[PDB]
C-alpha cells in the first residue's frame, strides 16, 4: 500500500511550496 | 407462496377452521396466478425494448387477463371503476402512516420535464467513430511528435485564445478545455505552459494574464475525461502565486480585478484539498504553508492579505478552530496601520480587505455554534472588533436560513 | 337546457383541479384539449364525485370526525358498490 | 426438468406453475402444444437404431406416446455436427420438413427473371404520374449512391431521441430520408422533418373550393402555411404504439399499438382516417406494402393479418404460429410475407392462397428483426440470442450465422445495392456485415455445413452512447440513418 | 433527476387537489394512505373519462369529443351531471397551481462554434456538417 | 418483509432480474385480491351447502368458478384454423382503377363533419 502509485507521483514528495513566487525581485 | 400465510389471511377473515389440504389448495393457485402474470407482464417488458418490468407493466399483464388493475380495492359493480389503473401509492415500508393534510398542499411541485425532441450527430464517418459529446469515449529513425498536426492546430488556436485577446475566443476556449474528451495526451503541454507561464509572468505583475491563466486552470479542473493529479504538483504553487504573492503593478486599484482572480484562487485551492486528496500530503501541505504565511511577521500585506483568503475558504471546521486564538494579532495589526501616517503605500488597503474577510468570516462562524442571545457588546470580550455590524451579519444570514 | 347554460358560464371559474393536470390525464387516454370549458367540466364532475365520498364518510365518522380513516371508506363506498381494500402488509 | 437444454429455461417455468387442469385449460399456448404434433427432424440413421428400441412390445408404451404426439420427419444426409445441429434448432414443432420447404416460390423482383412472379399475380396499384415523378427524383440520389462494399465502410447518423421520458417503442423513415416516425408508450405517434421543410397541413375545404384545378401546381397551392412545424403530434390510439410504417408515396403512416388496432394516419391532413379492428390484442408490427396498397400487422392473437387499406376486414389471415406474431415483413415483389414469431420460427406466407411456403427454424429466442435482401433471394432474421441468421428463400437453409452482438438484435436492413447488412441491438452497438462475403457460395440434404464466417464478415461494430438502436435506415445515397431513444 | 419527474410533477398535483378537496369542509391532517388512495382514484377517474368519452365519439365516427359525449360518458358512470352546475360556484372553490418547467433557462448556452470538413455527395445538406 | 421476499423469488424463478419495486408491491396488492375474492366465494358456498367449516372442497368450488370467469385466454387453434379456412377460401377483390382515396364505407370509418359547441 506505500507501492501505491499515487505515494511516487511527485505532488504527495516535492517543494513546490518554494515554487510559489511571493515578491518576485 | 407458504402455506402458513394464507391461513394467517383465513382466520383474519371469518374463515376458521381450515384443513391444510384446503390452505394447500389455496396457495397453489395463487402463485399460478403470479406466474401466469409475471410471465405476461414479460410480454409488455419485451415490446417496451426496457427489460425493466416497471409497475405499470403488472397493471397492462392484468387488464389483459380481464382482471381489473384495480388494487386494494376491488369494486363489485365495475361502473365506477373499469380496467383503468390508479398507479397503486408511492411505497417505502420507512414510512410515517400519519401526515398533516396541509404539508402536503404547502410542498412545492416538482418540475415537468421537457418535451421529446429529436436530435441528429454522427455514429460513424466512413468508417470511424467520431470523439463528438454525443460518442462514448547505422542511424536511428526520425522520430515524430506524438501530437498530430491538428491536435496542436487545436492547441496553438486555444492557447492563442485563452490569453484573452477576445472575450468571446476566450470563453469558447474555456469552454473547449472544460468538455474536449481527448484532451488527455496534450495534458502536459498545457501544465507546462501554464506553470512556465505564472512564474514568468509574475516576473512583472501582468494581471489579465494571470486572471486568465487561473481561468484555464479552472476548465482544466471540471472536464470529466481527463486524470489531472498526475499534473498535480504544480497546481498548488502556480494559483497560490496570483493569490498571496506581491504586486509587482499597481496593488490599491487593480486589486478588485485581483480580488476576482483572489476569490477564483480560492476555490481551486478548496478543490485540491476536495479532490486528489491522500493520506497526509496535500490538503495539510497547504494548510501548514498558509499558517505559517499567517504567523510570519511584517510579510507583505499582499501576501498576508492573500494567505488569509487561503486560509479562510477552506471550509465549516477549519476557520473556526484557526481564527479562535488570533483573535487580538489581527486588530494589532488593525491598529498600527491605522496609526502611522503613511498612506500612499498599500498597507492601509490590505489592513482594510484583511479585516473585512476576517470579520465577514467570523459571523457564520459565531452565528453557527451558538445562540444570537447579546449581540451587542458581548463581542467587546473579543477586542470588539466587528461586535453591532457582526451581529447584523449574524441576523441576516438567520434570515437567510428562514427563506431556506 | 341548464346544463348548456351552465358550461358556458365557465371561462372564468378555475377550479380546483388545475387544467394543466386534468388535461393531462385527458391526453393519456386521446382526450385532446379542443375547448378549457370542456376540461373544467370534466374536472368539476371528477371532484364532485371525490367531495360525495368525502362528504359521505363523515357521516360514518361522526358516529364512531376529526380523522378520515379506512375503517371509514369501507362502508362509505359500500353502498357505491365498491370494495376497498386494506394494504394488510 | 433439470436434464434439459439451457435454451428451455424459460418454457419450464410456465410448465412448473401448471400443475391443475384449470390452469392449463385457459393457457391457450398449452393447449395448442398438447393438440399439435412436435416435428422432430432426424436422420434415417438414428431413426433405425430408435424404431429398433420402440417396435418391440418391452418399452411399448413410450412408442405410444411417440406415435401420438410426435411427428418424425426423416431426411437423408452425413450426420451433423454438434455445432451444426446447434445452429438450426431451439423452436417448439422444431426443424421443420423438408416438404415444406420444397414449393416454388418467386422470390424475383417486378420490373425476364424466371424466379419473378407476374405482375397481374397479385392485384397491385396503378402508378401514377406523381408515383412517376417519385422515381425520377429518386434515381437522381441513386447518382450519387455509393458501393459500400468491405472498403469504403458507410458513414452512420444517428438521430437520438434525447428527452424520451415516454418510451419510444416504434421508429419508421420514409425511403427518402425526409420524414422520422416515433411510436411511443404515451399513446402517441410523433412525426419530425428532417430535412429543411416543415410539415404542413393541406389546407381545409373552404380554401380549396376557391382556388382553381388542372393548374399543374396544385401540389404547393394546396399546402397550408398557417400550419408549419418541425413536429406534428397524432393522437388516438389508447396504448402504446408498437409499430410505425410510412408508405413508399410519403403519405398514410401507420400504427398499431396495445389496444388491437391499426391506425392509418394521413400526412397531408395529419389526421386519423381508419381504425382496423381485428385483433383484440396488442398488435406488436405493422408494414406497408413496397407498392403502398396492402399492408400486413401481426399481434399477439398468433395470427397476421392482410389489410388492404379499402375493407374494414382483412384479406389474408396467416395463422400458422404457435405465439405472438413479433414481426411482418413484406417481399421486395410484395407476393410474400414473412412473419416472424416468439416461437422461434420465421414463416413465409405467399399472399394468394394463404399458404406457409417457407418454415425458418434455428433461432433460440423470439424473433426480434426481420429484413429482406434487395435480391429478394435472402432473407435476415434477428432474435434475442444476439444471432443474424441468413436464410435462403429458393432454397430454406439459413447459408450464414452472423454472432457478433450479444442482447436483442431489434433491428437489421441490408444496403441499397446489397453490399453491407446493418445490424442494431440492446447492446448499443450498430455491426455492420458483408452481405456479398456472405452470399458468395449460394441440396438433397438440407443443409449447406455453414462456417463460423462471422469475424471475417464483421467490419465495424460501432458502440452507441447508452442508446438501444432501435432503427437502421440506408439512405438512397448509402448512408446509413438509426434512431435510438438516449437512455 | 427529470425521468421521474416527468410523472411525478402531475401525480404530485393530484397530490394537492385531494389535499384541498378535503379541507374544504372537512379534515386536516390526514392519513398518509388515505392520500394516496384517493389520488389514486382521481387519476384512474381522469383517465376513464379519457378513454371512454374518445370511445363514444370515435363510434360516432369522429375524433375529437363534444359536450354530448361526456354526458352519455358521465351516465354510464353513475354522476347525475345535473349537480355539476351546483358544485363548481361553491364559495369554498379553490384553484391548485400547475407543477413548476424543468428548463427556467430556456436558453442558457454560449455553446462551442467549430466548423471544418464538407459532405461526400451520399450526403445531403440537411444532415449535419462534419464536426472538426 | 416475509410475503415480499417471496415475491421476488418468483420472479426471479421467471428470469425476471431487472424490475421496479412497486413490482412487488402491486402483485402483492393482486394476490391480496385473489385469495380475498376465493375465500369470500368459498363462505359464499359453505352457506349453500350448509356447513359452518369452509372446507376443501369450497375452496375448490371458488377457485374454478372465479377461473371460468375472470382469466380467460386467446382463441384455440382448432377454432383459429377454422375461421380461417372459411375466410381463406374467398378469392381477393380486384381494385378500382381511379377510385381515389381507398377507404371502407363511411359508416366504418373516422370520417364524418365533426361537430363541436359554438363559444358564447
Amino acid at each position: 500500500d506505500l507501492l501505491a502509485d499515487e505515494n511516487f507521483l511527485m505532488v504527495t514528495q516535492l517543494h513546490w511550496e518554494d515554487d510559489i513566487i511571493w515578491d518576485g525581485e | 407462496l407458504p402455506s402458513e400465510s394464507m391461513k394467517v389471511v383465513a382466520e383474519s377473515m371469518g374463515i376458521a377452521q381450515i384443513q391444510e389440504e384446503t390452505c394447500q389448495l389455496l396457495t397453489d393457485e395463487v402463485s399460478y396466478r403470479i406466474k401466469e402474470i409475471a410471465q405476461d407482464a414479460l410480454k409488455f417488458m419485451h415490446m417496451g425494448k426496457r427489460q425493466k418490468l416497471t409497475t405499470s407493466d403488472i397493471d397492462y399483464a392484468l387488464k389483459l387477463k380481464n382482471v381489473e388493475p384495480l388494487y386494494g380495492f376491488h369494486a363489485q359493480e365495475f361502473i365506477p371503476f373499469r380496467f383503468a389503473s390508479g398507479g397503486g401509492r408511492e411505497l417505502y415500508f420507512y414510512e410515517e402512516k400519519e401526515v398533516d393534510l396541509s404539508d402536503i398542499i404547502n410542498t412545492p411541485l416538482p418540475r415537468v420535464p421537457l418535451d421529446v425532441c429529436l436530435k441528429a450527430h454522427w455514429l460513424s464517418i466512413e468508417g470511424c467513430q467520431p470523439a463528438i459529446p454525443e460518442n462514448p469515449p547505422r542511424l536511428k529513425p526520425r522520430s515524430i511528435h506524438e501530437l498530430s498536426v491538428e491536435q496542436q492546430l487545436y492547441y496553438k488556436e486555444i492557447t492563442e485564445a485563452c490569453v484573452g485577446s477576445c472575450e468571446a475566443k476566450r470563453a469558447e476556449a474555456l469552454q473547449s478545455i472544460a468538455t474536449d474528451p481527448g484532451l488527455y495526451q496534450m495534458l502536459p503541454r498545457f501544465s507546462t505552459f501554464i506553470s512556465e507561464g505564472v512564474r514568468v509572468n509574475v516576473v512583472q505583475n501582468n494581471l489579465a494574464l494571470l486572471i486568465y491563466l487561473m481561468r484555464m486552470v479552472k476548465a482544466l479542473m471540471d472536464n470529466p475525461t481527463l486524470y489531472l493529479e498526475k499534473y498535480v504538483h504544480e497546481l498548488i504553487p502556480a494559483v497560490m502565486t496570483c493569490i498571496v504573492s506581491r504586486q509587482l503593478c499597481l496593488r490599491p486599484d487593480v486589486d478588485n480585478h485581483w480580488a476576482l482572480r483572489d476569490f477564483a484562487a480560492r476555490l481551486v485551492a478548496q478543490i485540491c484539498k476536495h479532490f486528489s486528496t491522500t493520506t497526509n500530503n496535500i490538503q495539510s501541505r497547504i494548510t501548514k504553508t498558509f499558517t505559517k504565511s499567517w504567523v510570519d511577521e511584517k510579510t507583505p500585506w499582499t501576501t498576508r492579505y492573500g494567505s488569509i483568503a487561503g486560509l479562510a475558504e477552506l471550509g465549516h471546521d477549519v476557520i473556526k478552530t484557526l481564527i479562535l486564538p488570533r483573535l487580538q494579532q489581527e486588530g494589532e495589526r488593525i491598529r498600527s496601520v491605522l496609526d502611522g501616517p503613511v498612506l500612499s503605500n498599500i498597507d492601509r488597503i490590505g489592513a482594510d480587505h484583511v479585516q473585512s474577510l476576517l470579520l465577514k468570516h467570523c459571523a457564520p462562524v459565531l452565528a453557527k455554534l451558538r445562540p444570537p442571545p447579546d449581540n451587542q457588546d458581548a463581542y467587546r470580550a473579543e477586542f470588539g472588533s466587528l461586535g453591532p455590524l457582526l451581529c447584523s451579519q449574524v441576523v441576516k444570514a438567520r434570515a437567510q436560513a428562514a427563506l431556506q | 337546457t341548464p346544463l348548456v347554460d351552465f358550461l358556458m358560464q365557465l371561462e372564468d371559474y378555475t377550479p380546483t383541479i388545475p387544467d394543466a393536470v386534468t388535461g393531462y390525464y385527458l391526453n393519456r387516454a386521446g382526450f385532446e384539449a379542443s375547448d378549457p370549458r370542456i376540461i373544467r367540466l370534466i374536472s368539476l364532475a371528477a371532484q364532485k364525485f371525490i367531495s360525495d365520498i368525502a362528504n359521505d364518510a363523515l357521516q360514518h365518522c361522526k358516529m364512531k370526525k376529526y380523522t378520515l380513516t379506512m375503517e371509514d371508506l369501507t362502508p362509505a363506498l359500500s353502498e357505491y358498490g365498491i370494495n376497498v381494500k386494506k394494504p394488510h402488509y | 426438468h433439470g436434464d434439459q437444454e439451457c435454451y428451455y429455461q424459460d418454457d419450464l417455468r410456465v410448465l412448473s406453475s401448471l400443475t391443475k387442469k384449470e390452469h392449463m385449460k385457459g393457457n391457450e399456448t398449452m393447449l395448442d402444444f398438447r393438440t399439435s404434433k412436435f416435428v422432430l427432424r432426424i436422420s434415417r440413421d438414428s431413426y433405425q437404431l430408435l424404431k429398433r428400441h420402440l417396435q418391440e412390445k418391452q418399452n411399448n408404451q413410450i412408442w405410444n406416446i411417440v406415435q401420438e404426439h410426435l411427428y418424425i420427419d426423416i431426411f437423408d444426409g452425413m450426420p451433423r455436427s454438434k455445432q451444426q445441429i446447434d445452429a438450426m434448432v431451439g423452436s417448439l414443432a422444431g426443424e421443420a420438413k423438408r416438404e415444406a420447404n420444397k414449393s416454388k416460390v418467386f422470390f424475383g423482383l417486378l420490373k425476364q427473371d424466371p424466379n419473378a412472379p407476374p405482375q397481374n399475380r397479385i392485384p397491385l396499384p396503378e402508378l401514377k404520374d406523381s408515383d412517376k415523378l417519385d422515381k425520377i427524383m429518386n434515381m437522381k440520389e441513386t447518382t450519387k449512391r455509393v458501393r459500400l462494399g468491405p472498403d469504403c465502410l458507410p458513414s452512420i447518423c444517428f438521430y437520438t431521441f434525447l428527452n424520451a421520458y415516454q418510451g419510444l417503442t416504434a421508429v419508421d423513415v420514409t425511403d427518402d430520408s425526409s420524414l422520422i416516425a416515433g411510436g411511443f408508450a404515451d399513446s402517441t405517434v410523433r412525426v419530425w422533418s428532417v430535412t429543411p421543410k416543415k410539415l404542413r397541413s393541406v389546407k381545409q375545404a373552404s380554401d380549396l373550393s376557391l382556388i382553381d384545378k388542372e393548374s399543374d401546381d396544385v401540389l404547393e397551392r394546396i399546402m397550408d402555411e398557417k400550419t408549419a412545424s418541425e413536429l406534428k403530434i397524432l393522437y388516438g390510439h389508447s396504448g402504446p404504439v408498437y409499430g410505425a410504417s410510412f408508405s413508399p408515396d410519403r403519405n398514410y403512416l401507420l400504427s398499431s399499438s396495445e389496444d388491437g388496432t391499426v391506425r392509418l394516419w394521413s400526412l397531408q391532413t395529419f389526421t386519423c382516417l381508419v381504425g382496423y379492428k381485428g385483433h383484440n390484442y396488442p398488435v406488436w408490427d405493422t408494414q406497408f406494402s413496397p407498392y403502398g396498397y396492402y399492408f400486413v400487422s401481426g399481434g399477439h392473437d398468433r395470427v397476421a393479418r392482410l389489410w388492404a387499406t379499402d375493407h374494414y376486414q382483412p384479406l389474408r389471415i396467416f395463422a400458422g404460429h404457435l405465439a405472438d406474431v413479433n414481426c411482418t415483413r413484406f417481399h421486395p415483389n410484395s407476393n410474400y410475407v414473412a412473419t416472424g414469431s416468439a416461437d422461434r420460427t420465421v414463416r413465409l406466407w405467399d399472399v394468394l392462397n394463404g399458404n406457409c411456403v417457407r418454415i425458418f427454424t434455428g433461432h433460440k429466442g423470439p424473433i426480434h428483426s426481420l429484413t429482406f435482401s434487395p435480391n429478394g433471394r435472402f432473407l435476415a432474421t434477428g432474435a434475442t440470442d444476439g444471432r443474424v441468421l441468413l436464410w435462403d428463400i429458393g432454397h430454406g437453409l439459413m447459408v450464414g450465422e452472423l454472432k457478433g452482438h450479444t442482447d436483442t438484435v431489434c433491428s437489421l436492413r441490408f444496403s441499397r445495392d446489397g453490399e453491407i447488412l446493418a445490424s442494431g441491438s440492446m447492446d448499443n452497438t450498430v455491426r455492420l456485415w458483408d452481405a456479398i462475403k456472405a452470399f458468395e457460395d449460394l441440396t438433397a440434404t438440407g443443409h449447406i455445413n455453414l462456417p463460423e464466417n462471422s469475424q471475417e464478415l464483421l467490419l465495424g461494430t460501432y458502440m452507441t452512447k447508452s442508446t438501444p438502436v432501435v432503427h437502421l435506415h440506408f439512405t438512397r445515397r448509402n448512408l446509413v440513418l438509426a434512431a435510438g431513444a438516449y437512455s | 433527476n427529470p425521468a421521474d419527474n416527468y410523472h411525478l410533477a402531475r401525480r404530485r398535483t393530484l397530490q394537492v387537489v385531494v389535499s384541498s378537496l378535503l379541507t374544504e369542509a372537512g379534515f386536516e391532517s390526514a392519513e398518509k394512505a388515505s392520500v394516496e388512495t384517493l389520488t389514486e382514484m382521481l387519476q384512474s377517474y381522469i383517465s376513464e373519462i379519457g378513454r371512454s368519452a374518445k370511445s363514444y365519439c370515435e363510434h360516432t365516427a369522429r375524433t375529437q369529443p363534444t359536450l354530448s359525449d361526456i354526458v352519455v360518458t358521465l351516465v354510464e358512470m353513475g354522476f347525475n351531471v345535473d349537480t355539476l352546475p351546483a358544485y363548481a360556484k361553491r364559495s369554498q372553490r379553490m384553484v391548485i397551481t400547475a407543477p413548476p418547467v424543468t428548463n427556467q433557462p430556456v436558453t442558457p448556452k454560449a455553446l462551442t462554434a467549430g466548423q471544418n470538413r464538407p459532405h461526400p455527395p451520399h450526403i445531403p445538406s440537411h444532415f449535419p456538417e462534419f464536426p472538426d | 418483509p416475509k410475503d415480499a421476499q417471496m415475491m421476488a423469488q418468483i420472479l426471479k424463478d421467471m428470469g425476471i432480474t431487472e424490475y421496479e419495486p412497486r413490482v412487488i408491491n402491486q402483485m402483492l396488492e393482486f394476490a391480496f385480491r385473489y385469495v380475498t375474492t376465493i375465500l369470500d366465494d368459498a363462505k359464499i358456498y359453505s352457506s349453500h351447502a350448509k356447513k359452518a367449516t369452509v372446507d376443501a372442497d369450497d375452496v375448490r368450488l371458488a377457485i374454478q368458478c372465479r377461473a371460468d370467469q375472470s382469466f380467460t385466454s386467446p382463441p384455440p387453434r382448432d377454432f383459429l384454423l377454422d375461421i380461417a379456412r372459411q375466410r381463406n377460401q374467398t378469392p381477393l377483390p380486384l381494385i378500382k382503377p381511379y377510385s381515389g382515396p381507398r377507404l371502407p364505407p363511411d359508416r366504418y370509418c373516422l370520417t364524418a363533419p365533426n361537430y363541436r359547441l359554438k363559444s358564447l
